[PDB]
């Protein structure tokens, strides 16, 4: 009999995962603070990694990588990419860390665009301004705004791509074969109105099945070639960079973690990384399949009782 | 990398490698605590014997 | 040396005591005449805990036999190991206690108690470093119950900084001698709550069910029940009688087992419990049944409560790694029944020497809140009679007043409530 | 030459002390009878090994040690063991009944009655020193004597020897091998009371030692003997600089100067490699780079924690055997690129290195194979605060219900001392947070 604990009642994914664990008969849910557990579904913040792996005779596994925050915090991701020789970088928009610090390095690269597209976005409440004035007056990161996004037709509308990535205790990198495009059902206005920056598709989200069909009909290419190669590359690059810092290969406890990678595609079919979510939700139609894959690949692999693409390294 | 302060002898050697620069209770007080605890033990014991005498 | 002074009082106390010494004497290689004849030096290393060494390398149990009538102690003196006891350590009267707590505690017992204390003093003053005392007795009779608890109060008065340990046989109507047993047991339990550091609760009902249901003994006798107890007593004291690290003396055992001063009543268990057989027993089998209710001798279902602390002692050549595997296993498979606010509250010890005739055995000592069921049973039987003042005249005739019964009833119900508090925590 | 006096308190401290002095004699060529053919300074001399051994006119090299335990059985091993001739009765101090795993009993009840005698014995050793530099105190956290009496002794040593340094070797409790459930209480109580009196404390978690013995030595159920032989190797590599010619960590003060910039944060993490089973006939002799890289594997640490998620304040590399500075530097440059080694901003990102050419000595018939090179890394990292957090959590679980507290109050301790000690620990955890978190 295997035991697990739930320490984030507010999680959609792992509420379904615990449901599957119980629906197998070989898993027993314990109290929140029972230390004699095999698997912890931990809290998002202040997870006590220091108390894991000290129960005699218990192999313990947690659903979060200690240190993964450096990838999933906007400020620390900008710093990670700039300060990491592995990344230094063509797929990440020009960004700067500025506290209310790279305040000066930003202005240097800014005016040399005003004197010579010079729209930026400030986020961490978002602000998209063409002039640095209201951007600086508004820890935050200032990022170059993709002024040439790939627009879906009909609608002439913007979108982003969510890719779910599961990394197991062996630091294998798995990409869920099902992604989601989250479209803005308003025509992309080019000239402060933050709504285009279920008319066409249900729930304003388009799956790979349809998006790949559009790319073939509209652009005579495929999702795999024009976009998926770049997404797989970006995922590997990001996760391999921090592997020495967060791996639990020879650690007294083991971690896995599900990530939400957010990408954007410009009109040249170039993919840009937007951010990495450390506690992502899932698409309603994809909850059952993804949550079962988590149990199969991340949990049952450690505690014995493909929908993933394995990014090799 | 920089190796400094290399001391050598027949038993071995030592040195320092730098990769980056930077950026009480008195005796009387203790006796009081010990005797206060002894007093509390003696008080608890005396209560017990008073309880047993009843 | 860390000497323990043993006292057995009343019929039940002396009969179980007689068997206990028979059993451990054999384990330590002592014949009925007090001469050592063992093959292993492990038998003599801590033999001073229970035996004095007399002239000629003779070993005399540091045991004191007490009773208000001579019958049982005459049987002991004519028993198998009867001649091994010190003749001066037989202290007995003639009147008897009539299954009357008041007689043992206030009248008949009072006449005799000073002479027992003289013997206790003689054994104690001869100890290089006395740990404390262990008393064997029943709570349902008069001598063991009434005079036994009187002795405990007297001993604590003269030795207030010593550990007081008892093996107490709890009455049950299924195996009953007199209807007044709930009265005597209720009066004794209050005494034990106040004046003992550890009390092993032995329920005759559980002992009977074990002999009948598990061991397939059609009609169990007191002799059968008493061998279970002596076997159990041998296991729980193995840590004290042989080299080891866990619960090696009375005080350390109490510090590890008693988180709250009044909740010091333990449920013991023994394995193997098998019917007539030569099959080599495995560690999972020892562990499985030792933790099964049917192998526990308090007639309380631990799944009805929660364990505060648990000590498990394994005996015989075995793989201690497999011991840990099974021990750590049963906690995870019974997680609901261990309190989470006492970390690592299940301790395990392993002793090389197994009891005679057994390749391996396991003894269990649990401090479970389920023991409240045992006190609740006693309380209900007490109140069933007290609300009609039934049989009270036997006690008021010895000078007791009804208020002392009411007070004993209140103290009992308070003890139950205290257990309920921690079963919900 | 400045003498060092070792004090061993309780079962853990005594049995580990006996293991260390056996290893010392083997390292210095001192026979069980105290004779040392190497010492031409018959009856005297102030060589490096004399910091730990005095000398009698008959040529016996006597440890500068005192053994204290409130129960006789463990110290009788000393006066009856292989190296019994080494010690004289004045060095062995024994009581009759122990602290029963009760800090209050070791500190107040029994400690009050034996402290002067212990001090008298220590004074006798100190009177024999031309320039005593301090004390090395071995003890457990969990034992009633190791916790309770040690903290009292440390308080008195600060009174009677104000200028002297005090270092600790402390056994952090592990349920895998411990029998008492109250050990979290004793650990916090003794840490609170000893904190301002210790200049540098090396914690050893029995869990780490136990696992290293199972994994690297292939011992299915390690015993105290297995654990102590390994612990004594770690202690030896740490004290080698006091006992052999050298220039790093040559006296007790240099331990605090090199490892403890913040006085309260005085618990360096120890990591040791290689640990190799003597049953393995041939093992590939690891290189300087390999054993140095092993110093950054949690599996080789005396306390299991993750230094990647803390910050370093100081780092010391102690090598024994065939090691040359060239290879150490090559190894360091390599690891700095492939490891997460974040120093605090107000400390230099560097390593103090010491090499002693004598390879580690092993006890004949032990479980540890003789290697040609070994290393012990002493790093003051905030990651070791994980050990405090774990311990404090177990404290909180029991103390919220006041479980077992009556045993302590019964010996004359006030309940207030529990909360006082716990608050001191919460502040200690805050200091680590304040130092190691961006
Ligand atoms: C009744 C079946 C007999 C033996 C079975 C097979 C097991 O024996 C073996 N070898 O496994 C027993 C351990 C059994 O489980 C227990 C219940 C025995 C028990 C304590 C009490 C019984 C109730 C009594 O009637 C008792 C007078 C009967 C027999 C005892 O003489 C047995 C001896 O008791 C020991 O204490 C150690 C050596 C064992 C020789
Ligand atoms: N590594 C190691 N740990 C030990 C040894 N002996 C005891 N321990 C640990 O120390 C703790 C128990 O405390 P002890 O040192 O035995 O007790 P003590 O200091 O003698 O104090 P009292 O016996 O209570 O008077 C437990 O965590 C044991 O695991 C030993 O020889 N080596
Ligand atoms: N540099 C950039 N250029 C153009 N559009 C951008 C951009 N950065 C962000 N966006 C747009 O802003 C939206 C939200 O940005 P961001 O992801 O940082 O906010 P968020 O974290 O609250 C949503 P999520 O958690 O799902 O990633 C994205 O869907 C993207 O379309
Ligand atoms: N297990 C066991 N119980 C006994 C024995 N003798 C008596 N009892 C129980 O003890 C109670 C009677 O007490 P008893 O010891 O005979 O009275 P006492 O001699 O005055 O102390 C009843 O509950 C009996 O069931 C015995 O030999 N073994
Ligand atoms: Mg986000
Ligand atoms: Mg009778
Ligand atoms: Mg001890």
């Amino acid at each position: 009999m295997y035991t697990f604990v739930v320490r984030d009642e507010n999680s959609s994914v792992y509420a379904e995962v615990s449901r599957l664990l119980l629906a197998t008969g070989q898993w027993k849910r314990l109290r929140k603070d029972n230390p004699r557990f095999n698997l912890m579904l931990g809290e998002r913040n202040r997870l006590p990694f220091g108390r894991l792996g000290h129960e005699p005779g218990l192999v313990q596994l947690v659903n979060y990588y200690r240190g993964a925050d450096k990838l999933c915090r906007k400020a620390s991701l900008v710093k990670l990419i700039k300060t990491s020789p592995e990344l230094s970088c063509t797929w990440f928009p020009e960004s700067y860390v500025i506290y209310p610090d790279e305040r000066e390095v930003f202005l240097a690269a800014y005016n040399r665009r005003r004197e010579g597209g010079n729209v930026w976005i400030a986020k961490s409440g978002i602000l998209i301004s063409s002039e640095a004035s209201e951007l600086l007056d508004f820890v935050h990161v200032i990022q170059k705004y993709l002024e040439k996004p790939l627009l879906l037709e009909p609608g002439h509308r913007k979108f982003d791509i969510r890719s779910w990535v599961l990394v197991d205790h062996l630091y294998n990198i798995y990409l869920y074969r099902e992604g989601v495009l989250r479209t803005s059902s308003e025509p992309y206005n080019s000239a402060q109105d933050k709504t285009c920056h279920g008319r066409y598709e249900e729930g304003n989200e388009m799956f790979f099945e349809e998006f790949n069909q559009y790319l073939m009909d509209a652009l005579n290419t495929t999702l795999e070639n024009s976009i998926l190669l770049q997404i797989k590359h970006i995922i590997r690059s990001c996760l391999m960079c921090i592997e020495p810092a967060i791996s639990t290969k020879h650690l007294h406890y083991q971690s896995f973690q599900l990530f939400g990678f957010d990408f954007m595609v410009d009109e040249e079919l170039k993919v840009w990384l937007i951010e990495v979510n450390g506690a992502p939700a899932c698409a309603q139609k994809l909850y059952a399949e993804l949550c079962q894959g988590i149990v199969d690949v991340a949990i049952s692999s450690v505690f014995p009782l493909s929908i993933f693409i394995k990014l090799h390294h | 990398m920089e190796v400094i302060e290399l001391n050598k002898c027949t038993s071995g050697q030592s040195f320092e490698v730098i990769l980056k620069p930077p950026s009480d209770p008195s005796l009387e007080e203790i006796q009081k605590k010990l005797e206060a605890a002894e007093e509390r033990r003696k008080y608890q014991e005396a209560e017990l014997l008073k309880h047993l005498a009843e | 040396m860390r000497e323990i002074v043993h006292i057995q009082a009343g019929q039940c106390g002396n009969q179980i005591g007689a068997k206990f010494w028979e059993v451990i004497s054999d384990e330590h290689g002592i014949d009925p005449t007090g001469s050592y004849h063992g093959d292993s030096d492990l038998q003599l290393e801590r033999i001073n805990v229970y035996y004095n060494e007399a002239t000629g390398n003779k070993y005399v149990p540091r045991a004191i036999l007490v009773d208000l009538e001579p019958g049982t102690m005459d049987s002991v003196r004519s028993g198998p190991f009867g001649q091994i006891f010190r003749p001066d350590n037989f202290v007995f009267g003639q009147s008897g206690a009539g299954n009357n707590w008041a007689k043992g505690h206030y009248t008949e017992g009072a006449e005799l108690v000073d002479s027992v204390l003289d013997v206790v003093r003689k054994e104690s003053e001869s100890c290089d470093c006395l740990q404390g005392f262990q008393l064997t007795h029943s709570l349902g009779g008069g001598t063991g119950s009434g005079m036994g608890t009187l002795l405990i109060s007297k001993i604590r008065e003269e030795y207030p900084d010593r550990i007081m340990n008892t093996f107490s046989v709890m009455p049950s109507p299924k195996v009953s001698d007199t209807v007044v047993e709930p009265y005597n047991a209720t009066l004794s339990v209050h005494q034990l709550v106040e004046n003992t550091d550890e009390t092993y609760c032995i329920d005759n009902e559980a002992l009977y069910d074990i002999c009948f249901r598990t061991l397939k003994l059609t009609t169990p006798t007191y002799g059968d029940l008493n061998h279970l107890v002596s076997a159990t007593m041998s296991g729980v004291t193995t840590c004290l009688r042989f080299p080891g690290q866990l619960n090696a003396d009375l005080r350390k055992l109490a510090v590890n087992m008693v988180p709250f001063p009044r909740l010091h009543f333990f449920m013991p268990g023994f394995a193997p419990l098998t019917s007539r057989q030569y099959r080599a027993l495995t560690v999972p089998e020892l562990t499985q049944q030792m933790f099964d209710s049917k192998n526990m001798m308090a007639a309380c279902d631990p799944r009805h409560g929660r364990y505060l602390t648990v000590a498990a002692i394994f005996r015989g050549r075995m793989s201690m790694k497999e011991v840990d595997e099974q021990m750590l296993n049963v906690q995870n498979k019974n997680s609901s029944y261990f309190v989470e606010w006492i970390p690592n509250n299940v301790k395990t010890a392993v002793c090389d020497i197994p009891p005679r005739g057994l390749k391996m055995s396991a003894t269990f000592i649990g401090n479970s809140t389920a023991i409240q069921e045992l006190f609740k049973r006693i309380s209900e039987q007490f109140t069933a009679m007290f609300r009609r003042k039934a049989f009270l005249h036997w006690y008021t005739g010895e000078g007791m007043d009804e208020m002392e019964f009411t007070e004993a009833e209140s103290n009992m119900n308070d003890l139950v409530s205290e257990y309920q508090q921690y079963q919900d925590a | 030459m400045r003498e060092c006096i070792s004090i061993h308190v309780g079962q853990a401290g005594v049995q580990i002390g006996n293991a260390c002095w056996e290893l010392y004699c083997l390292e210095h060529g001192i026979q069980p009878d105290g004779q040392m053919p190497s010492d031409k300074t018959i009856g005297g001399g102030d060589d490096s090994f004399n910091t730990f051994f005095s000398e009698t006119g008959a040529g016996k090299h006597v440890p500068r040690a005192v053994f204290v335990d409130l129960e006789p059985t463990v110290i009788d091993e000393v006066r009856t063991g292989t190296y019994r001739q080494l010690f004289h009765p004045e060095q062995l101090i024994t009581g009759k009944e122990d602290a029963a795993n009760n800090y209050a009993r070791g500190h107040y009840t029994i400690g009050k009655e034996i402290i002067d005698l212990v001090l008298d014995r220590i004074r006798k050793l100190a009177d024999q020193c031309t320039g005593l530099q301090g004390f090395l105190v071995f003890h457990s956290f969990g034992g009633g004597t190791g916790s309770g009496f040690t903290s009292l002794l440390m308080e008195r040593l600060s009174v009677d020897y104000g200028k002297k340094s005090k270092l600790e070797f402390s056994i952090y409790p592990a349920p895998q091998v411990s029998t008492a459930v109250v050990e979290p209480y004793n650990s916090i109580l003794t840490t609170h009371t000893t904190l301002e009196h210790s200049d540098c404390a090396f914690m050893v978690d029995n869990e780490a030692i136990y696992d290293i013995c199972r994994r690297n030595l292939d011992i299915e159920r390690p015993t105290y003997t297995n654990l102590n032989r390994l612990i004594s190797q770690i202690v030896s590599s740490i004290t080698a600089s006091l006992r052999f010619d050298g220039a790093l960590n040559v006296d007790l003060t240099e331990f605090q100067t090199n490892l403890v910039p913040y006085p309260r944060i005085h618990f360096p993490l120890a990591t040791y490699a290689p640990v190799i089973s003597a049953e393995k006939a041939y093992h590939e002799q690891l290189s300087v780079a390999e054993i140095t890289n092993a110093c950054f594997e949690p599996a080789n640490q005396m306390v299991k924690c993750d230094p990647r998620h803390g910050k370093y304040m100081a780092c010391c590399l102690l090598y024994r055997g065939d090691v040359v500075p060239k290879d150490v530097n090559a190894a360091i440059a390599t690891i700095k690129t492939k490891r997460s080694i974040q120093f605090v901003d107000w400390c230099p990102t560097g390593f103090k290195v010491g090499i002693n050419y004598q390879p580690p000595t092993v006890v004949p018939g032990g479980d540890l194979a003789k290697v040609q090179r070994a290393v012990c890394m002493l790093s003051n990292t905030t990651a070791i605060a994980e050990a405090w957090a774990r311990l404090d959590h177990k404290f909180d679980l029991m103390y919220a219900k006041r479980a077992f507290v009556h045993w302590y109050v019964g010996e004359g301790m006030e309940e207030g001392e529990f909360s006082e000690a716990r608050e001191d620990m919460a502040a200690l955890e805050k200091d680590y947070e304040e130092v190691g978190v961006d």
